[PDB]
C-alpha cells in the first residue's frame, strides 16, 4: 500500500 | 465537506486545485 | 471541512492548491 | 478546518500551496 | 485550523506554501 | 491554528513558508 | 493496493 | 506503506 | 512507512 | 519511519 | 443575494451553515 | 450580499458558519 | 456583504465562524 | 464589509471567529 | 472592513478571533 | 410571535 | 417577540 | 424582545 | 431588549 | 438592553 | 475559468461584481 | 483563473469587485 | 490566478477591490 | 497570483485596495 | 505574488492598500 | 471599435 | 479602439 | 488605444 | 495609449 | 503612454 508519485 | 469518513485501506491521493469550500 | 477522518491504511498524499476555506 | 483526524497509517505528505483558511 | 490530529504512523511531510489563516 | 496535535509517530518535516496567521 | 501516478 | 514524490 | 522527496 | 528530503 | 426586506415582524432566526455565495 | 435590509421587530440570531462570500 | 442594515429592534446576537468575504 | 449598519437598538453580541476579509 | 457605523442603542459585546483583514 | 429552538 | 436558543 | 443562548 | 449567552 | 456573558 | 482567449480587437471593458471562482 | 489571454489589442479596462478566487 | 498573459496592446486600467485569493 | 505577465504595451495602472492573497 | 512580470512599456502606477499577502 | 460606457 | 467611462 | 476614467 | 484617471 | 491621475 505504498504510493509513488511522478511528475 | 463534513463527515467525511476517507479509509481506502491501501494508497491515497489526493489532488485537490483551487476548491472553494 | 469539518470531522474529516482521513486513515487510509497506507500511504497518503495530499496536494491541495489554493484552496479557500 | 476543524476536527480533522488524519490518521494514515503509513508515510504522510501534505502539500498544500497558498491556502485561504 | 482547530482541533486538527495528525498522526500518521510513519513519516510526515507538511509543507505549506503562504497560508492564509 | 488552535488545539493542534501533530504526533506523528515517525520522522516530521514542517516547512512553512510565509505563513500569515 | 499501491498508488501509481506519471505525467 | 511509503511515500516516494519525485518532480 | 517512510518518506522520500525528491525536486 | 524516516524522512528523506532532496532538492 | 440583492435587495432582501427581512422583516418577520417578531422574533427572527437565521442559520446558514456553509453558504456559498 | 449587497442592500439586505433585516429588521425583524424583535429579538434577531444569526448563525453564519464558515461563509464564502 | 455591502450596503447591509441590520435594525431588529430588540436584542441582537451574530455569531460568524470562519467567514472568508 | 462595506457600509455596514448596525444599529440593532437594544443589546449586542457579535462573536466573530477567525474572520478572513 | 470600511464604513461601518456599530450604534446598539445599549450594550455592545465585540469577540473578534484572531482576524485576517 | 416568539421563537424557541432545541436540539 | 423574544428568541430562546437551546442546544 | 430579548435574545437568550444556552448550549 | 437584552441578550444573555451561557455556554 | 444590557448584555451578560457566561462561559 | 481556464483557456480563455480574450481578443476583441478593439476597445476591452470586463466589469466583474463578486465572482467566487 | 488560469491561463487567461488578455490581448484586446486597444485599451482595457478591468473592474472586479471583491472576488473569491 | 495563475499564468496570466495580459498584453492589451495599449492603455491597461485595473481596479481589484477587495479580492481574496 | 503566480506567474502573472503584465505587458499593456501603454499606460499602466493597478489600483488594488486590501487584497487577500 | 510569485514570478509577476510587470513590464508594461510606458507609465506605471501601482496603488495597494493594506494588502495581506 | 471604442467603447464608451455612462451611468 | 479607445476606452471611455463615466459615472 | 487610450482609456479615460471619470467619476 | 496613455492612461487618465479622474474622481 | 504617460498616465496622469487627478482626485
Ligand atoms: C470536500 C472538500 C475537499 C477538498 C477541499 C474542500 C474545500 C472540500
Ligand atoms: C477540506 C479542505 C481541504 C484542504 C483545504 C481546505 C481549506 C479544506
Ligand atoms: C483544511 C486546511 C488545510 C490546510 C490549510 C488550511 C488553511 C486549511
Ligand atoms: C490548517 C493550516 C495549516 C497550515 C497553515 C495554516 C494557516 C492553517
Ligand atoms: C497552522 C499554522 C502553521 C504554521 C504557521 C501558522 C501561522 C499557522
Ligand atoms: C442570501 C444569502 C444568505 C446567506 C448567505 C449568503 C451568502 C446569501
Ligand atoms: C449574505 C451573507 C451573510 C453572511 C455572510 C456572508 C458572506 C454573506
Ligand atoms: C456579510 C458578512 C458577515 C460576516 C462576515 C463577512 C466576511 C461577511
Ligand atoms: C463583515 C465582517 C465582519 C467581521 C469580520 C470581517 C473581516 C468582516
Ligand atoms: C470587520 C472587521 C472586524 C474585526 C476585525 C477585522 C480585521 C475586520
Ligand atoms: C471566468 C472568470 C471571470 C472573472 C472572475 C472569475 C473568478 C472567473
Ligand atoms: C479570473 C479572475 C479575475 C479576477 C479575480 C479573480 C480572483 C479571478
Ligand atoms: C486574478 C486576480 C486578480 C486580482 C487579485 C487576485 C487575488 C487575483
Ligand atoms: C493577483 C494579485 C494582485 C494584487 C494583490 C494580490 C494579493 C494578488
Ligand atoms: C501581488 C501583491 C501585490 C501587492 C502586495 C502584495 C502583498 C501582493
Amino acid at each position: 500500500g505504498s504510493v509513488q508519485i511522478v511528475y | 465537506c463534513d463527515n467525511i469518513k476517507h479509509v481506502p485501506g491501501g494508497g491515497s491521493v489526493q489532488i485537490v486545485y483551487k476548491p472553494v469550500c
